[PDB]
């Protein structure tokens, strides 16, 4: 059924899962025609299919060409989504493909369902938690691989870059959302306090900050002040 | 016009035929119903006053044969049966009307509902939906399961309507799985008209007859049907024009039909209110929507 806080440790025990997140596929802005009226131009977007446990992320770019003369872009969107996903499980050896399929939004279920028929056994769910994966698109390094893609293109990232060697995926998953729920409450200040620093780098095949142990639990805690700060900031406290 | 003789009335019941009824007290002089019009099915229908749970009954066609009813107080129920004895059935017959023992069909001549209700069904199509083929008619009840749903438990009392499920490959075609499961026409038309049913009219049959149970009998996999296959024809783009016209049609006499009192449970709010008013079919049941409004103005 419905994943939520009563059955979230099953995010990181050993049957493979996929978060599955819809909310950059379609990526427009708003704008003034000559006219006086509004139009969209689309922008590149991403599927963001994301296991939990491992820290694998299955980035699929979405071009703008493939809306070119479609209509019900924010529907096809969905249906797009629910095609690629199922070409990435038909692409994975059958160890490798999940048995459950998360879907961050519950207007994905049929359109991944009905895309799914041909693989009964994966179960396709929803969630009842409020996961920050909208904020994917402000870690730099994968905004920058979408909005420089001229084509359809997957890129693989490990999103918990060398986390793993250190902590657990439950760990790591909450540093992960943490870091992301900061970033999409506050972008400028969540990036000020995780590049301030001209001591502090990423490496080359790193999303993240290289942060020893202690610096970790400084940010983190940054983040947190954040989150709070801003939670009192719109809703005067 | 027909007859069916009753063997006697040995307990207290309510006897349907089509959408008369009427009680019979226990060991009332009752043998039977006369005047039955010839050229339709029938439906002739019980609910024991002691145990209202459990209603039931027998389709049959008074050109298929003699059938005649005798209380079974072993199984206690109301069991149809066939006489061999041609003569012996138009004696047992005669007997009763020249006593005056029997009630007739009370068919107005202005009247066209029950033609109206089962304009496509016919005794040959609804003997393969209800199994069992030692009998010309066919026995239903309240608690008859169909097909899909013992798929989701006895299989001989099963009711074997055509199994619709919009998220199944029957229904989707690879690579076209967005306009298939928005536009149903290629499930409709390809699948379930062509491939299946052969014709619209068996369609609506099947369709027709999935009412009548769903209302004489408080049938659930019926109403789930009858349901299933409106939803199909509403959700499709493209329908035969003269489907549509009749199928309006079909549903203004099923709505019209059905009693005020059984319409809160029997209607699905999200089968009819996507039908009426969202699917591509939402301008095409004039007569349809125009009986549900002016009866059901709460609902919209
Ligand atoms: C004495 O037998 C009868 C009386 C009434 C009725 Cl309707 C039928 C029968 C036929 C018995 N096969
Ligand atoms: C009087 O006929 C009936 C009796 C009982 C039930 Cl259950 C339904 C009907 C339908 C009549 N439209
Ligand atoms: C939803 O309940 C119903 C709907 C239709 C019919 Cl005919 C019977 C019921 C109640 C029996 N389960
Ligand atoms: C009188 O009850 C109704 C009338 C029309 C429609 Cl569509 C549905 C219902 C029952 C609602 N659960």
């Amino acid at each position: 059924g419905a994943m939520n806080s009563s059955n979230y440790a099953e995010l990181f025990n050993n049957d493979i899962k996929l978060f599955v997140d819809d909310t950059n596929v379609y990526r427009v802005t708003v704008h003034k025609t000559f006219e006086g009226n509004v139009a969209t131009k689309a922008i590149n977007g991403c599927i963001f299919t994301l296991n939990p446990k491992t820290g694998h992320l299955f980035l699929k770019i979405i071009h703008t060409s493939v809306w070119a003369g479609q209509k019900r872009l924010s529907q096809l969107a969905k249906w797009k989504t629910a095609e690629e996903v199922s070409a990435l499980v038909r692409s994975l050896p059958k160890e490798e493909q999940p048995k459950q399929i998360i879907v961050t939004r519950k207007a994905m279920l049929d359109p991944l369902e009905v895309h799914m028929l041909d693989f009964p056994n994966i179960a396709i769910r929803p969630t009842e938690l409020r996961l920050p994966f909208s904020a994917a698109m402000s870690i730099d390094k994968l905004s920058d691989v979408v909005m420089k893609a001229t084509e359809p293109q997957m890129v693989l990232f490990n999103i918990y870059d060398d986390w793993l060697d250190r902590i657990s995926s439950y760990t790591a998953f909450s540093r992960l959302t943490l870091l992301l729920r900061a970033l999409k409450t506050n972008e400028e200040s969540a990036k000020m306090i995780l590049l301030s620093d001209p001591t502090i780098t990423i490496k080359s095949y790193h999303l993240w900050p290289s942060f020893t142990d202690e610096q970790w639990i400084t940010i983190e805690s940054q983040m947190r002040d954040l989150i709070l700060t801003e939670y009192g900031r719109k809703y005067n406290v | 016009m027909n007859t069916v003789p009753f063997t006697s009335a040995p307990i207290e019941v309510t006897i349907g035929i089509d959408q008369y009824s009427f009680n019979v007290k226990e060991n009332q002089p009752f043998h039977g119903i006369k005047d039955i019009p010839i050229g339709h099915v029938h439906v002739i229908h019980f609910q024991h006053a002691d145990n209202s749970s459990m209603r039931y009954g027998y389709w049959f066609d008074c050109r298929m044969g003699n059938f005649y009813i005798q209380y079974d107080p072993k199984d206690g129920l109301y069991k149809m049966m066939e006489e061999r004895d041609g003569a012996k059935f138009e004696n047992i017959v005669h007997n009763f009307k020249e006593r005056q023992m029997m009630v007739s069909y009370p068919k107005i001549d202005e009247d066209d509902t029950w033609y109206n209700l089962t304009e496509f069904v016919q005794m040959d199509k609804i003997r393969k939906i209800v199994r069992k083929d030692e009998n010309q008619f066919s026995y239903v009840d309240s608690s008859m399961t169909t097909v899909q749903e013992n798929e989701l438990s006895d299989p001989a009392h099963s009711l074997n309507y055509t199994v619709i499920n919009f998220k199944s490959r029957e229904a989707i075609r690879p690579g076209h799985e967005m306009e298939d499961f928005l536009d149903k026409s290629y499930y409709l038309n390809t699948v379930m008209l062509q491939g299946i049913f052969k014709n619209s009219s068996n369609y609506f049959g099947e369709l027709q007859f999935a009412f009548l149970n769903a209302m004489f009998f408080g049938n659930y996999g019926s109403s789930l049907q009858w349901h299933a296959m409106i939803e199909l024809i509403c959700s499709s783009a493209t329908v035969p024009k003269h489907m549509l016209d009749k199928l309006d049609e079909i549903l203004y006499y099923q709505i019209k039909t059905l009693p005020e009192q059984y319409s809160d449970i029997l209607l699905n709010e999200r089968v009819w209110n996507i039908c009426l008013y969202s699917s591509f079919q939402k301008n095409s049941l004039h007569n349809t929507e125009k009986i549900m409004e002016n009866k059901y103005p709460e609902l919209l």
